[PDB]
This record gives structure tokens, C-alpha cells and sequence, in this order.
């Protein structure tokens, strides 16, 4: 693997991030009786396990399989939530959105403001297994969210972790906005913690500082966080440089404060993800915090991505920024 | 004996292509005929004389309301504008069957319902103007409208979205055990696109009590339906999915009304899925934007809705020239009133630009208003302010 | 008597909805029965010897490559595999009425259509191992192949997305005076996408010379059809488009011949679709990332299409166990030499992960390629290098 | 109106922007004996009149109309180009190509790299009317080009004037690449200038400087060309201030030299475009000359940009980024 994971609110049990889910879709259907789960093979437990037993404990109406046709999944969740009902679509692979999209950008995203608050979809929730897992190539791997952030009316939430992923994944069922919130698919398994039994909420748009530092601020988002912390350890080790790491988590609307706060203190600035550099959401943080921080800059601010190619099978290992690559572009900016 | 999980049928020794049947298609249901008299009694609704009236004063209401914007839009007052004529019937005909809590969905060429349902003037007008009584807020182009009192969803654009929404509030009504039905109208150009594909068949596999109403008016824009498909219709479509389908004549308002009120009744009992057809004709241009000579009335003239009612009115000595003359006037004058209203009436402030976005305006988006407000102290003498709130 | 433009039909004066029928659908087309006896003297095509041997050594050569291929991804060899158990039937029995030069494009889960057109074990071991013989320079997941030299075209993961592209390439065909087809395959799960009703109305519409080609197994994923669809199949909607629709054995090679061939003839000649929906039975895992048995053979042991083709050689002569011994014993060697070269082979150069975004390469893509580079001369000894080309 | 139009290859003629479409057609009609057009409404000449003409003159094979369906107009495009016809398909607003987002960005976009370049469909150009035209509000207004820049293996290009658009459209629909063509609608009529009547190309992937200046840059695209070009008339006139003015016209891949040589040169840039700031271009562009010219900058970036909302109906005067707007962050970008 190219990168390694690293481990208040009541009894808590080791989980796994596709456990972590399905305690988080458990409780919100325990305690919301509208809500309802439907999407390609959810019934039996998910092509990920993210909903076994569910449909056992809730009954068929509230958890089941649709046809295979995603516009329709969307379309469909739409309908639901316009009258107030919580629905939360499975999209089977983020890769696999895209026949959604005129749904999600010109129908979701646009519902409330188009009829002045007279009808709304805040109750959707689209949830998706997102990023690479080693052999996925070109349609099984993608991240997609920089092609979501362009849309005004829609939340946009990544986890990294198990008890991320369950707080994040309440806070959007129970907003009153269209959600999505991609699941980093290599971290079902992988990543195993302890997570409260009972529901708990992380607030959306605000991104969280996991490691305290002075010389650099590095922000990622869902495995690659993983990836900056462990650059981090690197630089301390190697280079004697502190690094601030940050977990950005909601992409849109997304805490500009936080990481313009940490860069006014810093001075420097990398941010890393594994969707293509040309287009990717780092553009939108870089110029933002250009902007905001211009005279606080000592360096170029970096950005260590994807390249701008489809996502390939055998050569993923080149492909993804991964720790070498991210801890090069670092001290070349040190050296700066 | 066949075992195939997939279908169920019997096996067959020889070769046999299924042809469609095109040149005789599925029949077109009729009550009354040109002249307004009823063909079959044992189909007459026997709607009383009131809701008959509705019926008639709805739709040349509408028509009175089309001519006038219609002509407002030519003249620079509105932006744009699309009429129903030649529809008028299937609009008042199916909503007449409906309950007035049951939810529609729609496209754009269906504003009889509304009408139907008693939507007052000046908000019809006020949406077209995006005036400060818009509940719209001004925000889309006119046309676009919507009314949660009247459970009317908010029209958008993009054709044949509402289609599988539709079906969702359909199974979320089911699940309420609500005793209520959706219904979901569009155009046969509307209906070739990917998301009627996917509506008609979630309705079927997850049995939601859905009417799906299609009016079949000949063109879409400048497409006649001999470059939109080529079976038969829209409604020989729906049996593939497993939906009961029917074809109407949509210029007969009872028959209109009785295949609306059967499959209503039957889809909230049954929670199955029903399509009607209602064919006709649209006799106005696609729109403001459309001159609609480039590319092709009988209609207006020999078979027309409003006509078509009129004269079962006459038949049952329920209408006369007088009354005729009477309501001509004052339907004139009550539109004329919400007219002027509505020009008088200024836009909304431009804050409102920023709002319902998002439910709550998140802090980057306030900044963004804020910017503008700060724009507007310095450089406000370059911007329509005058006819803005606040 | 009706005007409309949108529909032929005549009036009917009684309310009547059209029913779906759906537990008598349309009939399977049978030609042998389960121990291979033709069952109508009248649709034996009499196929000669060397070609009926061919079907069937092209189905137990593509279930010998398919079991050691899933052995190998079982084992961490390869990263991922498909198997085509069940359904060997439907893709030799079809691509035998083709023509060579006819384009095919598929789904995923027809392999036996490429080994029929000699498609060599090294390239199909190649592009599942990505290494530098395959001509799809190890880019795409295992069992993704194509083939220019023999009118596949590669194969891509999103579903039915294939649809309506092939309508465009026989549209195409059709301007050029071809004298070609274009055959679409897909499965039955994938037809619930936007996408087919897209390329069944365009096809129909735009009179291309097409056949839709369904496997219907049953299953998609761990989804029955029972929540797929509620019409009659996939058959069942192509008339509704105006297409010439039957339904076939799909387990029966010489059903799945005729309906081809019949198909492939008059799509040719008239610029018209046709729709063949072959019902089989997918005996094995949708994948090797899928446990089957978390969600449902007679069908392996009952109905297998390989051994219903094997009876039928063994009733005119044309086999017996010393041959079927020998045939086991070389399909094995000759699968086994492909697979001990193909592991042996190394994996493509890594500037291939930038060719072929663009035709060319833009600077700006070169620039990241050189970026690569630079990072590979450092950093290198952390990568898997001594594997992979140059 | 909020902008102004402002006015070597044979004989030219006067032409409005849809007329040098049409002219660009024929052209390519005339000399390729595989190109066809089709979408919605095309066969009586377009909604827009681009097509008037073309059936009588090449045929009702080359020249047709598609069912009302964005996926299949797309979808059946490729399929023609996969065969090495040119295939010249119709959106019939930019708003409305989001049906067809998943055929674009999954299948169009990767067809070479996925097949070793043994299938292409390099021969497809879709052309679809493009941004603001008064009163269209959400879904006539749209401006998509962002959403498509994040996507490896398509080009996306945006003339600003008649002469401009034949050249572009040409070069994008012999360019062996998917290309998108997005046809600034409100420039349909109201910009005419000479146009050669016999075919020429404009190369992609290259920004044209059309005003020299030492001070700032000014980047746009479209419409909004002879936005930030009035804007430089009113910085000279106003604050005695030298802009250079860059139409960018290639949103993917861009012309990064340009624009970056150009900013070396003057040390301050301003982009605008209508589309919303959020995940705009103007972010990919901010970033990219901040990596180039850090040492350059004598200021912050300035991005003006649609706000991040829908398109709205009646409050478009307030909504676009017009030139006051621009005028005045170059103003303050100017007093840094
Ligand atoms: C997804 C998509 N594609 C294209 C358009 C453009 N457009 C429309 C479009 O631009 C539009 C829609 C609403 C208001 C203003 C403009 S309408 C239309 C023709 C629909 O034909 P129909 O379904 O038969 O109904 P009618 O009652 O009018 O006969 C088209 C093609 C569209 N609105 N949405
Ligand atoms: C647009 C989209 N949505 C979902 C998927 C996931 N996926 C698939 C997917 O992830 C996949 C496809 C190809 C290789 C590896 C993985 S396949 C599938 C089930 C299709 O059922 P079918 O059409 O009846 O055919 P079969 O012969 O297998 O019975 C599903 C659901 C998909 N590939 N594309
Ligand atoms: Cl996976
Ligand atoms: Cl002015
Ligand atoms: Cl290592
Ligand atoms: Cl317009
Ligand atoms: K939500
Ligand atoms: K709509
Ligand atoms: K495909
Ligand atoms: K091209
Ligand atoms: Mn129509
Ligand atoms: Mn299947």
C-alpha cells in the first residue's frame, strides 16, 4: 500500500470505514422514519458491505435495489426528498456519477434557489466509493470532486477515516442541503478504529488540523491525508522542517479560514490529491489563498496531484502523488 | 417449460420476428365529437353543470392570459412567453380529475392546471414580470412556475428531469400511506430523452401509484414526430415497462377527464404506474422565440378544444351569445387588472440574488453579497437601480 | 378519420387501457432440444462440419481460458477476471452469422466472440496481465480487450454506453455503402440505462442497419430481473421503438445462429434494427470481486449450452471421447503456453501512462512526463522498476 | 447591452458570428465528403440559424435531425467518428450538455488512451451556444467550460468574434482530438465584421494578445473579451494605466506561455469570466502563473467572476462580472 493509516461520546467499537457507514446509515434510519436507502444491489448488503442487514432491520420498503440506471437513482432521490423525506442514493462507483450529473448540477443543486424556497431536495444525500485501490483503472479509481465544487447548492464531503466517515456521513443526512459524500473505497477495509455506537455529528465546511506545525502547511483530503501525514514525519526527520497537516473534509463549501489562518502562520503552502492537477480543486485553494495571504507567501505555493491522464491499471504506482513525490516538491519549496 | 429466470413465456419451433403495429396503432379514445355531442352514452361523464363551467371558463381564461402576454413579450414588457393553444383541454380536462392535493410535475405547457386550480393572476403575472410578488423571487425565466399551496412543483428547463422525480414522490407518497397520486406531464420530444426511460421503469419495478400524461402535439420545436421515433407513439412505449397505457383524443376534454380519473383511481388502489397519450395539436409557435411558419390551421378551425366545448355547452343549454359575450369581457378586464398590477409592481431587491442557494447563505457567499453591496454605494448610477427594492 | 399528426390509429369510443403481457410474453425460439436433438426439421440450418466444430472448440478453448485465468486472479496474478460460463453459447452461435469485417462492440462478457474471429490466447492473456504485448499498452483493467484488426471495438467499463456509439459507427456505415452490420451486445441490467433507449430510438429513427444483441442471465450484479424491470424482458420493448424484436434460447447455438443470420440480412439490406434478446443463465460469479452465493446449478448440469453442442456432434458422428480426451489435453497446453509467456513478459514502459490523452502530446503533458522522469532517477529504487519496460 | 463589439486570406464578406459558423460548415462540407451535422432542430437551419441552408445544399443524410436526447446525440457522434467520419454534433444550449456529461468525459474524452489508440474518435467536434444573453437565467446562460477543463482528452475552445469562430471552428473540427465549441450566443448577431469566404485555420492552444501594454494583464475569454478590453480603455483614460489584453480562446490544453510571458512582462493579472468563481478556470489560471511568476507578481491575482449562485432572470445586470466590476479590482489591484 501507498500509505499507512493511524488511529467523549459514549461506548465505542473498532471499525472498519464500511462499518463505520453502515452504523451511521443504522442510526439514521432508527431515529428518522422517512428515511429510506436505494440504489444497484444495496438490498443483499452492497457490492462494499455497506449496507448488511440493513434491509433485515428496516424492512424492504426502506431499503432496496433500484434498476441500473443512475439519472434514474438521482432523479428518483430527488422526488423523494421534494417531499420531505430523507433519501440516501448509492452511487455504486464515484467513476459511475456521471449519467447523474445533469441531475445533480441542474436539478439538485438548483432546486431551492429556482423556486424561491417553495420546494427544496435538502434530504438527498448521493453516497459513493471514490478514489484509487490500486487496479481500478480508469473506471473504478476516480475522484471526482473538482467537477462537483463549480456547482453552487451542493455540499461535497470526504472522510479519511472511520470516525470521520460516520460523523460526516450524519451531518449529511441530516443537512438541508444535496449531498455528496464520496467514500475512499481503499480505506473500507484498511483503515480499522474506534467509533462511538451512538450517532455524533462532524459540523460540515470546516476542515480539521491534525498535526500542529510551523514552517509548512500541507493539506489533503480522504487517503491522501494519510499520505501528507506521513510526509510530515519525513520532513521532521530528514529536513528538521515542522509541517501543519491539514484534513480539508468538505470540499464545497470549503473552510477558507482554516487553512488561511495556518498559512499566514506558516508561510508555505502544499496541497496534494489524486485527481488530475489541470482543473483539480488545489487550483481553486492556491489562487484563494494567494489572494488572502499575498504578503505572508515565502514560496510558491505547491501542488502535488494526479497527472492529466485517465486513470491507468497497470500503472498506478507512477501515477498517484504519493510520499516521494509529495516530500520532493516539499523541500524543493524549503529550499526556495 | 422454459426456465429462464428473465422471462416467462413458451417456446416456439419457428422463426418469427415481432413486427410492430404502426400504420394501426393503439386506437384514440373519443367522448364527444367535433360538434360537441357525445358518441357512446355509456361513456358520458355526466360532470354537472358547474365543474363543466370550470372547465370552459378555465380555459378561455388561459387564453385570454396567452394573448396578452403573448403580446406583452412582443413589445419588450416580458422576456419571453409560451402559449397553450390547441392544449387547453388536456390541461383542464386531466386536473378536473384529479384531487387537489395530489402533486403535479410538469414541463412548461400545462399552466391550465394551475388555472385549474384557481392560481390568481397576479401570481401568474408576477412570476413572467419577476416582479416583488413572485414567490420566485425573480430568479428563472418566465413561464417557470410553481405553487406549494397548490402542489404544483416548481417547472424547470431541462427537458424530462421531473420524470423519475416524479416517480420518487410518488413512492414516498406510497410509503405515507398518503391515498394520493403524482402526475407528471410532458411532450413527446421530451419523451426521448434518457430520463423517461428511467421513469417509466423505476414506477413499474417499485410500483408507485404515478399517472405519466403525455401530450402528443406533433412537433417539438421544428421536429415533426417523423424524425422523434418511429413506433407507435409514446403510448405503445409504456406496456414494454409493464404500465397500462391508453391513447385520448387531447381536444376532447371528457375524454381527457375519463382516462385521467380511471387510471387516478386505480394507480392510488393498485400502486401501479398509468400512461395516457392525449394527442393533439400545437397550435401556437414553440414560443416567443419561435417562428413557427419556417418549418410547417385545420386545427384552429375544425377541431379545436375550446370549440369542441363550447358546443356540448350550447347542446345542454348551458351557455348562450350573451353569456358568451359577458365572459369575453370580463375575463379580458379581470386579466387586464392583474396586468397592470403586475408592470406597477417593482423587481425584487438584488440581495435576493444570493439567497436560497444553499437553505442557510454560507460565509463566503455573504461576502460575495456584501462585495455587491459595496459595488452598488460606489458605481449604483450605472445599474437599474430604480425599479429594484430596497 | 384521426388528424394527429404523432400516431395512425383509428378512434375507439369505450375506455380501455392497454395491459402488458407479461406472464405470457413473447415466445423462445428453440431449435435443439436439451440432449441437442433439432426439434423442427424446417430451422436446421445444416451448418457443415468444420463450422459446427469450430463453434464448440471455440466455447471449451474460451472455458479452459476462463478457469485459468480465474485461478490466476484467485492467486493475486492478475487483478481482476470475468468468466463467461453459461453464456459461450450466445457469443459463438452470433458471431458465426456475422461476417468477418462486421463491428461488434460489446459489454465485457464476450470473449467468445474474439476467440471465435482467432483472436490469439497471447493477446487476450496480454491485456489481462498489462504487459507490453498488449496493444492497449496495459491502460485498462483486465478482460477489456479489443481488436482493430478484427472489428471489436475496446471495451470500456460504464455500462451501455456502447449503445448508442454503435447506431453512430452503422449510421456511418450505412453513408459509406458498406454492405456491413453493426451488432451492440449488452446484458439485460445494462438495458435499464438512459443510454439504450438513446441508441433504440436513434437506430430506428435514423434507420441504421443494427442488431441490439441482450444477453438476459438473469442477474446483474446480485440484482434478479424481478427488480430490474416488470414488462416482458428486453424484447418486449423493441417493438415500442419500432424495431423488429424475437426472443432465442440463448443456450441453444443454432437458435442463436438463425436469429443472427436472419437478422444480419435484413438489417443489411433494408437499413433497419433488429432486436434479438438471447435468455441464458450467468453460472458463474458476476466477477472474481463477487460472491454469488451471498444471493441465489441446474442450469451447469441441465441446461449448459457446451454440453447441448457436444450432444449434437456426438448424434451426427462428428465427435466421441478419444477426440473429446485429445481436444481437453491440447485446449490445456495451448492455454497454458500463452499464460507461461505472458507472465514472463514485462510490463510496458511508464511514458506510456502519458501517450494517447491527446492524438499528440501537449507540451504541458510532456512537461509532467519529464517531471516523471526526473522524479524516477532520485526516487527510483522505491518504485516497482525491474518490472516494467526500458 | 453590456459589452461592445469592435471590428491575407482571399475575398471576405461581412458576417455575424452565426453566419461565420455557417460558413465554417460549408467549408468543411464541401471538402469532406464524410463530415455530417446533427442534433435537435438543425434540418430547418438551427434555432440560431448556424445551419440555414446546409440540407438543401449537401443532403438529408449529411444534414438531420436527432431525437430530443442529449446522451444519444453524443453517443451516436462518437459512434460516427469511431469509424473516421467527421461527426459535427449540435447542444442546443450549453446548459443542456450535461445529459451527454458522462459520454463526454467517460467515453469521449479516454476512447484513445483506453484502446492503445487502436479506436479514436478524434473526428467528433460537438459546437453548442455558450454564456449570458440578457434574460436567459438558469438554464439559457449557462457557461460549462470549467467543468470540461477537468477532464484529460478533450479540448474546449471559445472564439470572441465572427472572424475568430470560422477559424476556431475549422481547426477544431480537423483537429484529431474530441474538441467542444462553445458559441458565445449573445455575439450571434450583434457582432458582424469581414470573414474570408474560403476556409482558414486559427490554431488551438493559443492565446492571442490583441492590445500590447506594460502595466497589468487582463485575461478573458468570449464575450467577455470586449469587456476587459474596454476595461484597458478606461484604466489608460482613468488612472493613466497600460493594460495588455489576452483573449485566451483555448480552454484546454492551454497557452500557458503566453499568458505567463505576458505577466513577467507587467507583474500584475487580472482574469474575469461569467462563470462562477468557485472551481471557474480563473482558478486554474491563478495558480498556474502564481507557480511561473512568483517573483514577477507586484500584487495579488485578481479573479472577477460570476458570483456563486444559479444564473438568475431578473438580476442579471447585478449578477455578471461587467466592466465597472473589473475596472474597479483593477483599480485596487493597481493602488496595491
Ligand atoms: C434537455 C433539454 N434539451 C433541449 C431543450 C430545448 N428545448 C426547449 C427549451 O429551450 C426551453 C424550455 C422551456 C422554456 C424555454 C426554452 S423546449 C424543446 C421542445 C420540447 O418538445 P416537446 O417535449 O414535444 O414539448 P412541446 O410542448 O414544446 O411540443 C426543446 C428542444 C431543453 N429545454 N432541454
Ligand atoms: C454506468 C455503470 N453503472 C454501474 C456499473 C457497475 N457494474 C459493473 C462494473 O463495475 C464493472 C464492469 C466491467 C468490469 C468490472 C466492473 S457490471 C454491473 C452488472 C451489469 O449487469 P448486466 O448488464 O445484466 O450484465 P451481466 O452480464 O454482468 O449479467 C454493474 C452494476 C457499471 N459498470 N456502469
Ligand atoms: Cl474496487
Ligand atoms: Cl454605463
Ligand atoms: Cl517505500
Ligand atoms: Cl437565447
Ligand atoms: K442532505
Ligand atoms: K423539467
Ligand atoms: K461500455
Ligand atoms: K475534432
Ligand atoms: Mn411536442
Ligand atoms: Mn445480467
Amino acid at each position: 500500500a501507498h500509505f499507512t493509516f493511524q488511529p467523549e461520546y459514549g461506548q465505542t467499537q473498532k471499525m472498519n470505514l464500511f462499518q463505520s457507514v453502515t452504523s451511521a446509515l443504522d442510526n439514521s434510519l432508527a431515529k428518522d422514519p422517512t428515511a429510506v436507502i436505494f440504489g444497484e444491489d444495496v438490498a443483499f448488503g452492497g457490492v462494499f458491505r455497506c449496507t448488511v442487514g440493513l434491509r433485515d432491520k428496516y424492512g424492504k420498503d426502506r431499503v432496496f435495489n433500484t434498476p441500473l440506471c443512475e439519472q434514474g437513482i438521482v432523479g428518483f432521490g430527488i422526488g423523494i426528498a421534494v417531499t420531505g423525506a430523507t433519501a440516501i442514493a448509492e452511487i455504486q462507483f464515484a467513476d459511475y456519477i456521471f449519467p447523474a450529473f445533469d441531475q445533480i448540477v441542474n436539478e439538485a443543486a438548483k432546486y431551492r434557489y429556482r423556486s424561491g424556497d417553495l420546494f427544496n431536495c435538502g434530504s438527498l444525500t448521493i453516497r459513493s466509493p471514490w478514489g484509487c485501490v490500486g487496479h481500478g483503472a480508469l473506471y473504478h479509481s476516480q475522484s471526482p470532486e473538482a467537477f462537483f465544487a463549480h456547482c453552487p447548492g451542493i455540499k461535497v464531503v470526504i472522510p479519511r477515516s472511520p470516525f470521520q466517515a460516520k460523523g460526516l456521513l450524519l451531518s449529511c443526512i441530516e443537512d438541508k442541503n444535496p449531498c455528496i459524500f464520496f467514500e475512499p473505497k481503499i480505506l473500507y477495509r484498511a483503515a480499522a478504529e474506534e467509533v462511538p455506537i451512538e450517532p455524533y455529528n462532524i459540523p460540515l465546511s470546516q476542515a480539521e488540523v491534525i498535526q500542529e506545525g510551523s514552517d509548512v502547511t500541507l493539506v489533503a483530503w480522504g487517503t491522501q491525508v494519510h499520505v501528507i501525514r506521513e510526509v510530515a514525519s519525513m520532513a521532521k526527520e530528514k529536513l528538521g522542517v515542522s509541517c501543519e497537516v491539514i484534513d480539508l473534509r468538505t470540499i464545497i463549501p470549503w473552510d477558507v479560514d482554516t487553512i488561511c489562518k495556518s498559512v499566514i502562520k506558516t508561510g508555505r503552502l502544499l496541497i496534494s490529491h489524486e485527481a488530475p492537477l489541470t482543473g483539480g480543486f488545489a487550483s481553486e485553494i492556491s489562487s484563494t489563498v494567494q489572494e488572502e495571504c499575498f504578503l505572508n507567501l515565502e514560496a510558491p505555493i505547491s501542488r502535488v496531484c494526479g497527472y492529466d491522464t485517465p486513470f491507468p491499471h497497470i500503472f498506478e504506482p507512477f501515477y498517484i502523488p504519493d510520499k516521494w513525490k509529495c516530500y520532493d516538491a516539499l523541500r524543493k519549496m524549503i529550499n526556495y | 417449460k422454459p426456465q429462464f429466470p428473465g422471462a416467462s413465456a413458451e417456446f416456439i419451433d419457428k422463426l418469427e420476428f415481432i413486427q410492430p403495429n404502426v400504420i394501426s396503432g393503439i386506437p384514440i379514445y373519443r367522448v364527444m365529437d367535433r360538434q360537441g355531442q357525445i358518441i357512446n352514452p355509456s361513456e358520458d361523464p355526466h360532470l354537472p353543470k358547474e365543474k363543466v363551467l370550470k372547465l370552459y371558463k378555465s380555459m378561455t381564461l388561459l387564453n385570454t392570459m396567452d394573448r396578452i402576454l403573448y403580446e406583452s413579450q412582443r413589445q419588450g414588457r416580458i422576456s419571453f412567453y409560451m402559449t397553450n393553444y390547441g392544449e387547453e383541454g388536456t390541461h383542464v380536462g386531466s386536473a378536473a380529475a384529479l384531487d387537489n392535493t395530489d402533486l403535479v410535475f410538469g414541463q412548461y405547457r400545462e399552466a391550465g392546471v394551475l388555472m385549474y386550480r384557481d392560481y390568481p393572476l397576479e401570481l401568474f403575472m408576477a412570476q413572467c414580470y419577476g416582479n416583488i410578488s413572485d414567490l420566485g423571487k425573480g430568479r428563472q425565466m418566465p413561464v417557470h412556475y410553481g405553487c406549494k399551496e397548490r402542489h404544483f412543483v416548481t417547472i424547470s428547463s431541462p427537458l424530462a428531469t421531473q420524470i423519475p422525480q416524479a416517480v420518487g414522490a410518488a413512492y414516498a407518497a406510497k410509503r405515507a400511506n398518503a391515498n394520493r397520486v403524482v402526475i407528471c406531464y410532458f411532450g413527446e420530444g421530451a419523451a426521448s430523452e434518457g430520463d423517461a426511460h428511467a421513469g417509466f421503469n423505476f414506477a413499474a419495478t417499485l410500483e408507485c401509484p404515478i399517472i405519466f400524461f403525455c401530450r402528443n402535439n406533433g412537433y417539438a420545436i421544428s421536429t415533426p414526430t417523423s424524425e422523434q421515433y418511429r413506433g407507435d407513439g409514446i403510448a405503445a412505449r409504456g406496456p414494454g415497462y409493464g404500465i397500462m397505457s391508453i391513447r385520448v383524443d387531447g381536444n376532447d376534454v371528457f375524454a381527457v377527464y375519463n382516462a385521467t380519473k380511471e387510471a387516478r383511481r386505480r394507480a392510488v388502489a393498485e400502486n401501479q404506474p398509468f400512461l395516457i397519450e392525449a394527442m393533439t395539436y400545437r397550435i401556437g409557435h414553440h414560443s416567443t422565440s419561435d417562428d413557427s411558419s419556417a418549418y410547417r390551421n385545420y386545427w384552429d378551425k375544425q377541431d379545436h378544444p375550446i370549440s369542441r366545448l363550447r358546443h356540448y355547452l350550447l347542446s345542454q343549454g348551458w351557455w348562450d351569445e350573451e353569456q358568451e359575450k359577458a365572459w369575453r369581457k370580463q375575463s379580458r378586464r379581470k386579466v387586464m387588472e392583474a396586468f397592470e398590477q403586475a408592470e406597477r409592481k417593482p423587481k425584487p431587491n438584488p440581495n435576493l440574488l444570493f439567497s436560497d442557494v444553499y437553505q442557510e447563505m454560507p460565509a463566503q457567499l455573504r461576502k460575495q453579497q456584501e462585495s455587491l453591496a459595496r459595488h452598488l454605494q460606489t458605481y449604483g448610477e450605472h445599474y437599474p437601480l430604480d425599479h429594484f427594492d430596497k
